[PDB]
This record gives structure tokens, sequence and C-alpha cells, in this order.
């Protein structure tokens, strides 16, 4: 179950986003809420997002919407099966220095970031990033 | 091709793993607001969560 208190909790977020009290957040509003933690993404990105949360297609998140994505829990599957994007031939293991320039030059993460990923990960120098170990950490 | 809807998934699934570290190295990205609060951490996973399942959405168009 969501506790009393865990509601609370959700509703305080909730009410973050929805700057005009109006029980529910649009793309400008949320949009808003990044830009003020000092992201610029493309209304694009704020469509795709609402998009993902939005169950009865009204174009703006309500509050039930909410807390079903909040409360969101195959997943281990998804994220195994990105890493195999990147296996050289189905070995299992990754180079810390493939998937370094994976992670910094491709997709989104900062070299901080991603040297606590392979420390996270890597049994020595040898060992280089087994993905499985990965999937199941985050799992 | 799927390399960068592959990237984002595996991206966007650490950043939500590891903002649940309190202490994370995925905190300091956040250089717009001088000192991190309650409410801050809260919208951020929010967002990054959001965006985990943009990205789940995304690679499963290109599985
Ligand atoms: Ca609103
Ligand atoms: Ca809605």
């Amino acid at each position: 179950q969501l506790t009393e208190e865990q509601i609370a909790e959700f509703k305080e977020a909730f009410s973050l986003f929805d700057k005009d009290g109006d029980g529910t957040i649009t793309t400008k509003e949320l949009g808003t809420v990044m830009r003020s933690l000092g992201q610029n993404p493309t209304e694009a990105e704020l469509q795709d997002m609402i998009n993902e949360v939005d169950a009865d297609g009204n174009g703006t998140i309500d509050f039930p919407e909410f807390l079903t994505m909040m409360a969101r829990k195959d997943s281990e599957e998804e994220i195994r099966e990105a890493f195999r994007v990147f296996d050289k031939d189905g070995n299992g293991y990754i180079s810390a220095a493939e998937l370094r320039h994976v992670m910094t030059n491709l997709g989104e993460l900062t070299d901080e970031e991603v040297d606590e990923m392979i420390r996270e990960a890597d049994i020595e120098g040898d060992g280089q990033v087994n993905y499985e170990e990965f999937v199941q950490m985050m799992t | 091709r799927q390399i960068p809807a592959a990237a984002s998934l595996i991206q966007t699934a650490w950043r939500c793993y590891a903002a649940e570290n309190p202490d994370s190295s995925t905190w300091k990205i956040y250089i717009r607001i001088s000192q991190l609060r309650e409410h801050h951490r809260a919208t951020i996973k929010v967002i990054r969560r959001m965006q985990y399942f943009v990205a789940k959405k995304k690679f499963q168009q290109a599985r």
C-alpha cells in the first residue's frame, strides 16, 4: 500500500509543479520547474514527458496520474538488453572505456557520475564492467 | 539503430538509482541551485523518474 504520510508526501511534490493551483500539471508548468532547476528542455521533451504520465489523454497530468507514475515499478530485462546494444559480440562484459565514452558523449552524463558508475561495478581492472552486475544492482 | 535510445535508458535508470543516494555525485550537476534543499531534491527525483519512463518507452519502440 501507500501510507497516509506517503500520500501527503506526494501531494507536496505535486503542488511544486502545479504552479497555478488548478489541480493539473501543464507542459509550461513542468518546463517552468525544470528551467527553475537549471535545465533547458525543448517543448518536445516536455510533451514526451507529459505523455508518459497522462492516462486519459487530456494533455495535462492530474493527481491520480501523478501518484500512478510515482507508484510505477521486465524493466530489468529492458536495461539488460540496453547494455547488449554495446556488447561487442555477446561477451557479458563491457570495456570500461567503451562504457565511459557511451555514458558521456552519447545520450544524456558527467565524468564524475560515470566514475561512480564504474567504481560500483568493476572487480579490480579485470572483470571489466560485467553489466549483469549493474542490472542487478539497479533492481 | 538504437544506440542513443539504449544509452538514454542506462543513463536515465542510473540517475534514478543514484539519486536515492543522499550523497551521490549525481547531485552535484544541479549548478543553478546554490544549496539543494528538500523541495529541490523532491522535484529532481520526480523528474529523473519521469525521464526514466520516457527513455523506457523510446527504447521499447527501438528494441
Ligand atoms: Ca496547473
Ligand atoms: Ca490527465
